[PDB]
């Protein structure tokens, strides 16, 4: 790769952080979705 | 190019962040909530809207058989830009 | 007693006089493929898919709107019937864009199903592929008129059930825009019904537009509410 | 046409039977087996020094599950669900929403790396070639949570490199 | 037609037709159907009484050897009063031909234990007893093969769902592995893929 | 050998092995699957599908999924007639509901009456 | 409407075979609790044996009773040998609650099961 190193793409990291398991810095999964059913809010305004 | 939640962590490109009365925040404790910090909404606006000097034009996306198939889009909107659904980038016309 | 014999593939069956060839084939079980016929509207003949080789005639005739003469013999699986269907299917798929990933009828198309079960396996027509600029019909119905195959079914539905008369053909040649001329927000009752009339992915639901694809869902019995008819 | 083994007889010539009896009494072909094994002793061993010399591979290895994106552009996927339909393990799970740009997009795109059998059907089924079987095969995961990838893990896995995946696809876009 | 399509050999078609007509006309007591496929492999459709005489006749008689026995599967079909299908498969060593002996059977009435005439059907009968429930009458040893011991339910039926009714897990309270009712981790989406529009016109059954 | 046989009902729910709650609580539905209206094709008709009622499908909070404790939820049995459908559902034990079949009623459509003279039937566009 | 029966003609031989099978299971239990080294007294095991016999006590088709005789005899063979280990014999019991009651009220606080 001293013959053709690069690519013409402006998003590649400048770190290349390696296999990072068994650290305080690794991956956890979660839900990449917004609110499902949107529960109701009671009115703060009272009566009686 | 990211926002930051009022809880103090990074939101995603989708507004999916948590409230104060959750527990998946506490399963995020100790290990980093990863987020791709290079979004996709703002990368469209940095592109030059090409002004092609014809009427009805073509789009492939940088490479034959490497990208999305041929879509031929129309440019008859005299003030609006024709948008490829695949590419996501705009066009104009100049006779 | 007022019955005419048709020999569908040699099998004789009695048909009420005056009705179409296609209802006789649906009586015996056959489905001649169709794009501009529907079992609720008037019978136009603009899609050319309904063809059939009726014997002792050198010319293939339609079966969407053919009256039944006495004692037919109907060949639905002959040679030039299949050649006519492959030809017409190859004609339809020319000026129709590559949108089957992003089109909102991936599981519920009609060009896809009938192009598999009757069409060719290779294409032609290297150049061309015109494009029609879309409209903004309403906030209820998303509209891309490029996928419109000009089949004249939303027009007949509007003018004969909706009674609104806000849809029309415009132009000649390839350039026949089906739509509304005056940039008017087409708003009426039963305008939600037009997104199931349109057999291709040209008139889809606006709020639903990109949330599923119809093989993942499962279908479930239910009853209409907030209306007295159900 | 056939060629069957073991049809002879032990000979009745005294020389042949005393050669077989010499093999019996004198451990001869056992020593010839020792000679063959010493002849493979004096070869040079074909071991690769693993963490410094990694093993040979193909241009079309099926690895890492990294997404791609457009040249100087946005995300390549569509949420058209073809990969989820073809996925035989049914490990793909997609929830789509469109965004403010008008073009259709996603919300959730999960691969169960536990369930993924690493076929290539999602590589060959994507009409825009968004999901690609990645180059490298180094996962080695402690917990069981970390083998459940989100869209952001896949995009960071595809933005830690694309030039590798771009080199592989530009090498072999002609076969598939 | 001439490329891209596997041709058929009408010589073997006529030969298997004449042979099946011969077998059907010389065993009238138990024969209902002798059907020939397009690809010329014979199927003989049989009442569940003459299993032992038809197999003894088809092991011998020197007009058809068929010493070789293969599989037996009773593929489960609802909307039949007699549901299951025993499919013997017979191969001749001298002749290079294959005949599928399909006898039908119900849920409870046994077929007559082909292990007495073909020694290769022992584990076949035991296995299909475990997986279906087709009993075999006067068989030496009937146990469970290809299931767990404490499991029951005959899982290759259509009434048994894809996920089983049990789910094992270890626990430390009772220090062992126990079974709980099933708790999936994902739904197993059974998609709708039956598309309309009649891809095969030659197989249109006559309706009511 | 033509033995004593009685001609009665069947009780196969003891032998199918599935426990009592999934036997007697869930109720089958025998229906002809209706035509998916965005297409127009009745090849997907002509069968009697047996399905079960759906039950709870919560959210697995680690991935945003749909788990369920329902083994019988994902069955469908394709049948040829309603008679053998009811015979099977009463053979195997569980309670059931049977609907009937609905067909397109034969109309009498004609292009020549679509171009009429003194009737109000007139296409007004073609 | 001719059906070949399995073993029995009427319910007499069915009752005879099933009480024979119960006699065998009665004299088979203490050998199992001595062999597999279980953790349960003889009384509780015999009570759940007679419970499992009393569960299906209302089936009158003799073919079905014969087929359950065959099922119980297969399990008796595979428990009188040392094939089925400790896990399956404990799996016959239900000590891993599942305490899910059959009220209406407690079925209402943990709902969706009428
Ligand atoms: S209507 Fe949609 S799915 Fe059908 S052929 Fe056109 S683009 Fe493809
Ligand atoms: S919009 Fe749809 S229904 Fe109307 S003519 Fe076009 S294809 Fe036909
Ligand atoms: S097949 Fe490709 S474009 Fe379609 S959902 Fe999968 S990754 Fe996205
Ligand atoms: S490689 Fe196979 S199992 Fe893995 S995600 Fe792709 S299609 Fe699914
Ligand atoms: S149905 Fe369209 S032409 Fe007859
Ligand atoms: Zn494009």
């Amino acid at each position: 790769p001293t013959v053709k190193p690069p690519t013409a793409r402006k998003f590649i990291w400048t770190n290349h952080k390696f296999n990072l398991s068994g650290t305080p810095q690794q991956y956890v999964p979660y839900s990449t979705t917004r609110k499902k059913i949107q529960e109701w809010v009671p009115p703060s305004t009272p009566y009686k | 190019g990211v926002r930051t939640s009022p809880t103090g962590e990074k939101v995603t490109h989708t507004g999916q962040v948590y409230d104060d009365e959750d527990y998946r925040r506490v399963r995020f404790v100790g290990r980093q909530k990863e987020v791709n910090e290079n979004f996709a909404i703002d990368l469209i606006a940095e592109q030059p809207v090409s002004q092609v000097g014809s009427r009805v034009i073509s789009c492939d996306g940088g490479g034959g058989a490497l990208g999305h198939p041929r879509v031929y889009i129309n440019l008859d909107k005299e003030t609006k830009t024709g948008t490829c659904g695949y590419c996501g980038l705009q066009f104009r016309q100049q006779h | 007693s007022n019955l005419i014999e048709v020999f569908v593939d040699g099998q004789s069956v009695m048909v009420e006089p005056g009705t179409t060839v296609l209802q006789a084939c649906e009586k015996v079980g056959m489905q001649i493929p169709r794009f501009c016929y529907h079992e609720r509207l008037s019978v136009a003949g603009n899609c050319r898919m309904c063809l059939v080789e009726i014997e002792k005639a050198p010319k293939v005739v339609a079966a969407c709107a053919m009256p039944v003469m006495k004692g037919w013999n109907i060949l639905t699986n002959s040679e030039k019937t299949k050649k006519a269907r492959e030809g017409v299917m190859e004609f339809l798929l020319a000026n129709h864009p590559l949108d089957c990933p992003i089109c909102d009828q991936g599981g519920e198309c009609d060009l896809q199903d009938q192009s598999m079960m009757f069409g060719s396996d290779r294409s032609r027509f290297l150049e061309g592929k015109r494009a029609v600029e879309d409209k903004n019909i309403g906030p209820l119905v998303k509209t891309i008129m490029t996928r419109c195959i000009q089949c004249t079914r939303c027009i007949r539905f509007a003018s004969e059930i909706a009674g609104v008369d806000d849809l029309g053909t415009t132009g000649r040649g390839n350039d026949m825009q089906v739509g509304t001329y005056i940039e008017k927000m087409f708003m009426s009752e039963l305008s939600g019904n037009i997104i199931d009339i349109c057999p291709v992915g040209a008139l889809t639901s606006k709020p639903y537009a990109f949330t599923a694809r119809p093989w993942e869902t499962r279908k479930t019995e239910s009853i209409d509410v907030m209306d007295a008819v159900g | 046409t056939y060629k069957y083994v073991n049809l002879r007889e032990p000979s009745m010539d005294m020389k042949s039977v005393t050669d077989r009896a010499a093999q019996t009494l004198l451990w001869t072909e056992l020593i010839r087996g020792l000679g063959m094994t010493l002849s493979y002793l004096f070869r040079e061993p074909a071991t690769i020094n693993y963490p410094f010399e990694k093993g040979p591979l193909s241009p079309r290895f099926r690895g890492e599950h990294a997404l791609r994106r457009y040249p100087s552009g946005e995300e390549r996927c569509i949420a058209c669900k073809l990969c989820e339909a073809v996925c035989p393990a049914q490990a793909i799970t997609i929830e789509a929403e469109p965004r403010a740009d008008g073009s259709r997009r996603t919300t959730r795109y999960d691969i169960d790396m536990t369930k993924c059998i690493y076929c290539g059907f999602c590589q060959e089924a994507c009409p825009v070639d968004a999901i690609v079987e990645g180059p490298n095969f180094e996962f080695s995961t402690e917990t069981h949570e970390e083998l459940l990838y989100n869209k952001e893990k896949l995009l960071n896995n595809g933005d830690k490199w694309e030039a590798e995946i771009a080199a592989n696809i530009q090498a072999d876009y002609l076969y598939r | 037609t001439r490329p891209t399509v596997r041709p058929r050999n009408d010589v073997a078609h006529k030969q298997l037709s004449a042979f099946g007509e011969y077998v059907a006309e010389i065993l009238p007591k138990y024969v209902q159907q002798v059907q020939v496929s397009c690809f010329s492999e014979l199927e003989i459709c049989i009442h569940p009484d003459g299993v032992i005489p038809v197999l003894t006749f088809l092991r011998d008689h020197s007009n058809a050897q068929f010493k070789s026995l293969a599989d037996l599967t009773a593929v489960d079909i609802p909307t039949r009063q007699n549901r299951f299908e025993i499919v013997y498969n017979l191969l001749s060593l001298r002749f290079n031909s294959r005949i599928r002996v399909k006898t039908y059977t119900d849920e409870l009435t046994p077929v007559e234990s082909s292990v007495s005439v073909y020694k290769a059907a022992n584990w076949y009968e035991r296995e299909i007893w475990d997986m279906f429930g087709v009993f075999f009458a006067n068989h030496p040893d009937l146990r469970r093969i290809l299931t767990d011991y404490g499991f029951e339910g005959h899982p290759f039926r259509k009434d048994f769902p894809l996920s089983g009714y049990v789910e094992l897990r270890y626990d430390d309270e009772v220090k062992r592995v126990v079974a709980e009712p099933v708790e999936l981790a994902q739904e197993f989406r059974k998609f709708d893929l039956n598309s309309p529009w009649e891809a095969f016109p030659a197989y249109r059954q006559p309706p009511e | 050998t033509q033995l004593i046989t009685v001609d009665e009902k069947l009780d196969i729910t003891t032998l199918t092995g599935v426990p009592e709650e999934h036997i007697k609580t869930r109720k089958a539905r025998i229906f002809v699957p209706a035509r998916n209206n965005m297409q127009s094709g009745v090849n997907n008709t002509k069968k009697w599908k047996m399905e079960f009622d759906t039950r709870e499908r919560w959210e697995n909070p680690l991935m945003g999924w749909a788990s369920t404790a329902d083994p019988l939820s994902n069955l469908v049995l394709t049948f040829s007639t309603k008679e053998d459908a009811i015979a099977f559902a009463e053979k195997n034990g569980w309670s059931y509901d049977v609907e009937e079949r609905k067909v397109p009623k034969p109309k009498s459509k004609s292009y020549g009456a679509n171009f009429s003279w003194n009737k109000r039937t007139r296409v007004s566009t073609k | 409407t001719s059906v070949k029966p399995i073993f029995s003609r009427d319910m007499n031989e069915a009752k005879r075979r099933v009480r024979e099978l119960y006699r065998a299971w009665y004299r088979e239990v203490p050998n199992t609790v001595h062999l597999f080294q279980l953790d349960i007294s003889v009384k509780q095991g015999r009570d759940k044996v007679r419970e499992m016999f009393k569960k299906n006590a209302h089936v009158t088709d003799p073919r079905v009773v014969d087929l359950l005789v065959i099922k119980g005899k297969m399990e008796l063979e595979e428990t009188i040998n040392v094939w089925k280990q400790r896990t399956h014999v404990m799996r016959f019991f239900h000590e891993t609650e599942a305490p899910r009651p059959k009220d209406f009220l407690s079925k209402f606080y943990v709902g969706h099961d009428p």
